[PDB]
């Protein structure tokens, strides 16, 4: 039997009402919006530096001004994803360290690395357009600081996704070596992008208990589908084509259908082995070390 | 009009030189807040640098902020020196903005009185964030020079280690001269009072000291750059050098 | 010819983005003995790159040696990774260059036998270069690693932090194979010996440790490379960029 | 009266007998030696950071090589001068100190900038040019390892010069662009080469000494109107311009006649208020100091 504590919060859950700081919850379910929130601020801080790699390179100055606000706004989105897994009584700069040491997670497409502008506008297209899928999806996710976060989040970051196809439409429409530029950038880009919502239903530890917790609302395989079924024709504006050769279109299920995923890849890009991951975390190392005796003024100072 | 638009092109030029300092700064701050700080900051400059580079091809008759920024040398380029050092440590990063800063605002309060109408509201724009960019850069120097043993020694060094450069933000020519009896721009050495007045108290709150040595080093806005600006331009341009001439 | 103007062009690639970097070292270094070490073993890579370059161009039917160092992006580059790792401090540069040298040698040794007459030439050449270079840098790593506490462990992280780049090195495609089985390139693999023999050893006299993490990261020779190969180039090709299709 | 020693070392000096190590000689000459000597081979040693500026930045492989062959070389020279001043009982590490402390001098020359390819090439040219002048003057120095290092190093020097030259020659010859640039680097380094002679006849005060020990064989005057009456045909060979409204030729002399130097400025340069001198005292002092446990492991190893 499930104590009475337990049957609430599943009546809670099931009715919809929003879980809110003061409410109690199951050590879990706690440590799995810890766990979850905390890597989805994660990304936000670790994906800067892909981004940031080309602003002294950006083309055009309109470009660099959209870039540099694109990684400004990231700034802003880890600071509410920290704000919002604090509320669950965790401290930002203990996951931060844990982070740091390699002992919680980032999201896998920011080891994979800048080698040209194209990349940047894919990024703001491909990789933020699955983001917001995803998001979308959890602006109804049963924690409600978490739920709010999504909301305040997806209103701004739609804006720049937009910008981001944008630059790769300039391209699309360019000259023949901007267009050759762009395809490569998504031949670099689309499967990771794809890995970007996670492993398959049946290899997927974590979704079990959440989806029963009603914390994520969509299976991965789902969101994956509905961003490829999304993605595709964003892709046939451009004029451009996906680097899958089983793509192709079901009528009788009206879906695209796609090629196997390379899970043997995703799985040594979450253990530390994929190709910026070291390059990532030592930026982020030699920030923070570096930067020490500064915080230590800063203290100091605020003592006064 | 060759006089107005070169000046004009110095401003944007100072701003266009520092933004790109910033932003080699992104992601690698100490704490995502002054990430955030520097990459505001970097931004709003830049949007300086364009709306004096639009202007500025507008009164040269060709081109935009794109060919201006893009397809010029080192040769060329008008930027105060300052703006050019290289971002070192916190401090060095800090030093050069309050000096920036400062002189900014310095300018940008005067020079939005101009009898110029674009000039004048190019400077309504900028003096607001300017502004901002002295409080944050003043507000590190205070929290550094009066911090730690530590991060005072290095905020002096810093400051140190950059005031030669301090000369050539009150030298002026004849494109300053003549604009200014026109009424136009800003005459450099009047914003030496207030440059001093704002930088030796904001040096004496944080408690640090102003060097004894006089500053000597001037040549920016004469296209004489020091050996930072090249590798700057050549990182800067490469993509447009390698594909001249095409939308982005 | 397609397949061997890959492989040429990638031992030249190999050459051309090393001695790159040793050229940052110009004047920088504890003793103008060791600059002037340095400046010659830039100057002897370089020297290869040209040879590998020039032979790759002869093999294309167009263009040459400056062609394809200055005209290709960083997609078309085939350097190893290892090659475009920063300059770090000494311990990074000798770690990078040890590696390096150590491989070149062990190809050089090899890739003299063979069929092809002008890939021996250049090879006959190399290897007396190779020589010099392994000597300096092994001397090096016995020196930091023997040296003091504190060069023995900046000694240890710079093997650390290049270990994972090793991979590469002995990472065989279907134009090493191919072109293997005509008897005209060596095969990465059969590298492995002689490479870990002399490394191993050389790590072990200068008392430092081999690294347990298996080496993991490729793509160089793909042309998928490092963000730092990017600005590299931008500084590079600068000048060419700008003033295309010139003699200088 | 004279001493003794003071009469049989005139009488050497007269008749040009060579000063060897183990010879007496004045306290004054000999700190007069080390003086000049010691900051002749500072020159080299600084003269690297601007040229080694360009090397990766160089517009083809063969002036890369050629140059990196070049600063390779100075090195040496540095070298061999530093061994030259260590026969007067001086130390190497010591002298160099004084030079990072600004106690000794460089090569007023060193402290401009490198703004283009041009400058490199006007470097090999024109600044080469006036060491050689200079170098090739001390080639009869009345003290014995002074004259056999200028010997020695004048033979592979007049090659590095000449292919500097030929560097120039190809702008010359080339586009417009690169004649423009080529004139800009003239303008810029043409005053500052005639510079590195020293001051006027009567502004020297090392020269009275020096002349009358046969240690300065030709008067700063001398060897900078010699240096000028030859380069002044290789500028008209390149169709290239002299920055000096008032240089013309003088029929009745046989010479060139030319503008008066900056006076006021080259004082400002050997005081420490150039443009590049905080820069290249700056560099050469972070290479020490970040070289220290460099050095230190050495003389570890070498214990063993
Ligand atoms: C759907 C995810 C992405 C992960 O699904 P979950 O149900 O939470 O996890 P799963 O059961 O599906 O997977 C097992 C493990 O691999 C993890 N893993 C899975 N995918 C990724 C990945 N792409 N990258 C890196 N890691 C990924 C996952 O975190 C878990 O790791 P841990 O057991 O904690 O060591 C969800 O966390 C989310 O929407 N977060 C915010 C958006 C983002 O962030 S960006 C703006
Ligand atoms: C002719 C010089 C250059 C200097 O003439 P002297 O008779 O030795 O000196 P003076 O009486 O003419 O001048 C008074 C002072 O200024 C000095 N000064 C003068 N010119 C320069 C200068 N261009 N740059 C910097 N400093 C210069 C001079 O060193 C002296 O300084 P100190 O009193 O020691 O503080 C001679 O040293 C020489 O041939 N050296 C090797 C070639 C080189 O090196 S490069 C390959």
């Amino acid at each position: 039997m499930r104590s009475t504590q337990e049957e609430r919060f599943e009546q809670r859950i099931a009715q919809e009402t929003a879980i809110e700081p003061q409410d109690w919850m199951p050590d879990a379910y706690r440590k799995t919006l810890i766990r979850q929130i905390g890597q989805h601020a994660h990304s936000e801080i670790v994906g800067m530096l892909p981004q940031g790699n080309w602003i002294t390179r950006a083309p055009t100055l309109r470009r660099k001004a959209i870039l540099l606000a694109q990684v400004q706004d990231e700034a802003g989105h880890g600071l509410y994803l920290y704000s919002a897994a604090e509320t669950l009584g965790c401290a930002r700069e203990d996951i931060y360290q844990k982070m740091l040491d390699g002992r919680m997670k980032y999201s896998s497409i920011f080891n994979y690395p800048t080698l040209s502008w194209a990349d940047i506008g894919v990024i703001g297209w491909l990789v933020d357009g699955a983001a917001i899928v995803n998001q979308v999806a959890l602006c109804r996710t049963s924690y409600g600081p978490y739920a709010r976060a999504m909301v305040k989040i997806c209103k701004e970051e739609s804006f720049h996704q937009r910008q981001g196809f944008e630059a790769c439409m300039a391209l699309a429409q360019g000259s023949e070596a901007q267009k050759q530029m762009l395809q490569d950038a998504i031949n670099r880009f689309w499967w990771p992008a794809l890995m970007m919502f996670g492993p398959n239903d049946d290899n997927s530890p974590n979704s079990a208990r959440s989806l029963t917790w009603k914390i994520k609302r969509f299976t991965n395989d789902e969101l994956r589908q509905r961003f490829v079924d999304n993605t595709v024709p964003q892709v046939e504006m451009l004029g451009m084509t996906v680097p899958d050769p089983d793509l192709h279109f079901d009528t009788e299920s009206g879906h695209y259908r796609f090629g196997e995923i390379d899970w043997q890849e995703f799985n040594e890009v979450i253990n530390g082995r994929g190709i910026c991951n070291q390059e990532r975390l030592d930026a982020k190392r030699k920030a923070w070390e570096e930067g020490t005796w500064v915080r230590e003024a800063a203290l100091a100072h605020a003592q006064k | 009009s060759n006089q107005l638009t070169a000046y004009t092109l110095r401003l944007g030029d100072n701003c266009l030189v520092l933004s790109q300092r910033l932003g080699e700064w992104c992601g690698h701050a100490p704490e995502l807040e002054i990430d955030l700080a520097l990459a505001n900051i970097g931004l709003d400059l830049l949007g300086q640098a364009r709306n004096f580079l639009s202007y500025a091809a507008e009164l040269a008759g060709e081109g935009d902020e794109d060919t201006l920024a893009f397809t010029r040398d080192e040769r060329q380029f008008s930027n105060l020196l300052l703006v050019e050092q290289p971002n070192g440590n916190f401090a060095d990063t800090i030093a050069r903005q309050y000096f920036i800063d400062a002189w900014h605002v310095a300018l940008f309060t005067r020079l939005m009185e101009s009898r110029d109408p674009q000039l004048a509201a190019i400077s309504a724009k900028a003096i607001k964030e300017a502004r901002y960019h002295l409080r944050f850069s003043r507000g590190w120097l205070e929290r550094l020079g009066n911090g730690t043993d530590v991060s005072g020694q290095k905020m002096q060094q810093a400051i140190n280690k950059l005031w030669r450069f301090t000369a050539e933000l009150f030298d002026a020519d004849e494109i300053d001269i003549a604009l200014s009896e026109e009424g136009i721009a800003v005459d450099p050495r009047t914003l030496r009072a207030a440059w001093e007045a704002e930088v030796f108290a904001g040096i004496n709150e944080a408690t640090l000291n102003v060097p004894q040595e006089q500053a000597y080093r001037t040549g920016g806005k004469k296209g004489l750059h020091t050996e930072h600006l090249g590798p700057m331009l050549a990182e800067m341009q490469y993509l447009q050098r390698v594909l001249p001439g095409q939308q982005w």
